[PDB]
């Protein structure tokens, strides 16, 4: 069981430069038996590099490959536009087929700047037993983000969830929204709900609040 | 050029057995070695294990004591049947050939849980004070407590295409999902234009036109 | 208090499993029991049986060997199973407290017959010499042969709303549904403007806007 | 296994008019337990005595229970608009619990005459392959009508379906239709169709035909 | 005067199990033989098996192996159970009496292939110069690739219904049926008035409205 | 297992019409026991003749049928509107019940001419990697319709498929249309393209080609 791991899976380059990709395995491949796979959005995985050297048939020649032992490297010369992929190393040496981690590459921006947007809790979802807060990031570049809810002006984990959208066909900018699933009794039993959000695009992070029982 | 062909039962139920098969078209079938692979969100590629035209398998050693392999040399066709299937094993399921270097399959998404077909109940999204920043507003409808995956959001009949995302479906700790679909619009366009978002779900055949107000 | 969401499979077909779900909200679910009443056409209410957070159950002795349910501690759920449903399961399950005397659920109307998804055909109900008395007269638009329950007849797009008399749905002796719908209106006026009744019916996605030519 | 009977379900009373119903039991109810439920169309039962003689929370006093033993009453000292529903008794001192058979209370008004008219079945039904007779009444106050289709002089029984419509919101009336269904045969073989509308409202019975043969 | 009425999967896979059901009602469901009937594209009307209320069965030779009838007396139904189906099982099953002389069934089509359901593509086809004989040519955009058999093609929503010839959908060798279908219409009037070939996939909800000009 | 063979394929005859119909089996039937079924399109099959002379109740005056041994047929002495359909027949003295092979009949009317429409692929499709190539026949009577693709002056069979619609309920004509799959080099470097049409229309066949590059 060799256990192979990659760089960081959020490495972004914008189209037009060299991009390195790390596989650095457990133990010394045997014979350097390692592939290096893509696989698309919706699509299965395709060989790129065969032998850690060695290109696939029907390949072209801006994926080259390199390293030997334990660390090998995968170089990609000019990132064309379809290329932003996930990237998995296989190594067949052992008998156990073991792929990597997988990385991902994807176009990069100047910083943008969320538009924070929170909404209350509709009536006849507040009737129906359970009251959601959502509070909304749109359109920024910087994948990372953190999103802080405060409820009566107290720190809340664990009790919200959130999910992102893939990187925008367009103008490349994620969207963030994050859900404060609470009951009833504890929604109708506390005055403030804000959530507070960090982003390199902001120095000073910025706190949206409402207060129930008026719009 | 092999066509690899999969089919195979997409929901399933806790301590059932997935069954999955694969179906070979193209060259010659004997004389190889045919691997399923798993690939699941959150861990990467997994290697589940072989078989050939002879009945000869190849076992993952962690997947070992729940994967049986079969193959039917008459019909070109072999099987995969992962027994005592838990909440974990919910993936996606690829057939190859032995080392999937030529050709994959298609794949086959394997949910397990353990739920009842739902509809969804729309919930509005009333744009606040705080929405309205001068030009630029945040409407939406909430999607909330349907548990089939597929569930698509349209916006004032597929009129309004600019600006929607349809956020990824989350799982809660109540076996159902849940999901979001926003746009942004100017404040005049909500003075001087209504708009309903068309929610519809297949598995329910409950298709609804919530209208969002201010 | 308590807030109870059903939700189920509604339209069903002989032989088969009836399965309803209801989840417990508000208040904590251990340490009750928790109920199922069916309201049947014709019939009273009737009471099927309990279930507590320890799998303990008591069943009606008359749907004793047919009523079969389960209680999920985890996710605040209980679930009813009716085996082997015959036409005469079709009714409203509600999901309550120990005996329904604080609070029930919403219902959920389950039918149960052997017949294919079919769709309207609606037929010109013309002013007979007789019906024309003067100056009252009685339009319609008969629609026939469908099968699933929802429907819903307009007149002129929502513009006629007094006068209209929707009959209720009755089951003829072939698995189908036949409905009437009629308006009032003055002889004159009949050859004046145009009375048109949209109906129709989702499960089969059909929207007929056929004219009463008299 | 207590079955349960109650008092004729077609009690009709006028607004402002006291209410009274039973709940006679099949044996002795122990320690007087006894419930009334209350059903508005379209929602679940409510409570509304609990012990047979005590309200339960959260109701007005015009509702007031009686009895004890084997026969129950409930009695309703003002009957308000919004208390025309289906009422039902279930006992709570048995292994099984049992509801009654409900009665319902409408309103009370005066007579009215039914609006009959009559309607001949059309041409593409009948190249369908199906005839349908349909005579319908409007506007009768009273529940009772026994409409019978007489064709052909003769007596037709049991080739017939009826719709009753629920109560109205503004003038408190019905409104019934009835189909004859035919074959073709029966359809083109007989001469004259109709149905013999009765009512309490009228004194002297009435009776609308048509022809086959003449528009 | 029997009633039949039948209910089945209308949709299956290789090497699984077909299974219908038949429904008797009206006179007496004991002394009597139940029979199958299948019709399959290309060949003719073939007679499966027969089974009573005891359970005695008659077979067709050709499916002796694969065909199991079953009984269910106190219900009055009688069932099929087709094993192993492959592609040359798809055709219309009916349900009748001993010899198919009195009553029949409805016909339950069920179709056997193992492609999962794929989503319409629409390609607009240019009406050529040489196709332009002046005032008539032939519009039409060219549906290549869905796997579920319903599919409707209509021209600007309804408004031009005349001149419009549906093709019939073609199985591909991929599994995927394809659907062409034309519009003759004036030169003039193809230049005055746009035209657009809306669908409606169903199973994939698919609404791709595509206008196609000179 | 006695086969069951019918020997006219498609009969067309005029409204008002004699019509006859053959049903030649591979054996003797055991008591004349051979029947005859309708099947309007849609619908389930309803018997028109048992026992290969009788008519069965309900059924016209219209149908008759003769014949004993190996040889029978079926007569329809007035072709009514409401009788175009497939005729099957069925025999009963053996084991196994065994349907004829179907024939068909339909209006019949004067000889029209195929409107020969010609279409180059699209460059969508083009990139999506499949060149369809189809021509297409309006509003022609006889069903016989022969599309021979030639590709560079050359001969190519077996890569097409055609397409058959319904009779027209208005004109009572025939379109057709036959689809020419290619692949992407074979198109690229091929220059020619026609269908041949070969039909009783026109004495003289009708050709009409194409070629890409231009329009």
């Amino acid at each position: 069981e060799i256990v192979m791991t990659q760089s960081p899976g959020t490495l972004s380059l914008s189209p037009g430069e060299r991009a390195t990709l790390s596989c650095r395995a457990s133990q010394s491949i045997s014979s350097s038996y390692l592939a290096w796979f893509q696989q698309k959005p919706g699509q299965a995985p395709r060989l790129l590099i065969y032998g850690a050297s060695s290109r696939a048939p029907g390949i072209p020649d801006r994926f080259s490959g390199s390293g030997s032992g334990t660390d090998f490297t995968l170089t990609i010369s000019r990132l064309e536009p379809e290329d932003f992929a996930v990237y998995y190393c296989q190594q067949y040496g052992d008998s156990p087929l073991t792929f990597g981690g997988g990385t991902k590459v994807d176009i990069k921006r100047t910083v943008a700047a969320p538009s924070v947007f929170i909404f209350p809790p509709s009536d006849e979802q507040l009737k129906s037993g359970t009251a959601s807060v959502v509070c909304l990031l749109n359109n920024f570049y910087p994948r990372e983000a953190k999103v802080q809810w405060k409820v009566d002006n107290a720190l809340q984990s664990g009790n919200s969830q959130e999910s992102v959208t893939e990187q925008d066909s367009k103008d490349s900018t994620y969207s963030l929204s994050s859900t404060l699933t609470l009951s009833k009794a504890d929604y109708e039993k506390h005055k403030v709900y804000a959530c507070e959000v960090t982003h390199q695009g902001l120095s000073s992070p910025v706190t949206k609040s409402f207060n129930r029982g008026e719009c | 050029e092999v066509q690899l062909q999969q089919w195979g039962a997409g929901l399933l139920k806790p301590s059932e057995t997935l069954s999955l098969t694969c179906a070979v078209y193209g060259e010659s079938f004997s004389g190889y070695y045919w691997s399923w692979i798993r690939q699941s969100p959150g861990k990467g590629l997994e290697w589940i294990g072989q078989i050939n035209h002879s009945g000869n398998t190849n076992y993952n050693p962690s997947l070992k004591s729940r994967v049986t392999m079969s193959v039917d040399t008459s019909k070109n066709q072999f099987s995969l049947k992962l027994s005592s299937v838990t909440a974990a094993d919910t993936a996606v399921y690829y057939c190859a050939r032995e080392l999937g270097h030529d050709y994959w399959g298609q794949g086959t998404l394997v949910t397990v849980s353990s739920a009842s077909t739902k509809g969804p109940s729309v919930f509005p999204l009333a744009p606040s004070s705080k929405s309205t920043s001068g030009g630029t507003a945040a409407l939406g409808c909430l999607v909330k407590d349907y548990f089939p995956e597929p569930v698509t959001v349209s916006w004032n009949s597929g009129a309004l295409t600019s600006g929607v995302h349809t956020f990824p479906a989350v799982l809660q700790s109540s076996g159902l999902y849940s999901l979001s679909s926003v746009v942004t619009v100017p404040s005049s366009s909500l003075g001087t234009q209504t708009y309903i978002c068309n929610v519809n779900h297949k598995p329910s055949n409950t298709k609804v036109d919530k209208k969002v107000e201010p």
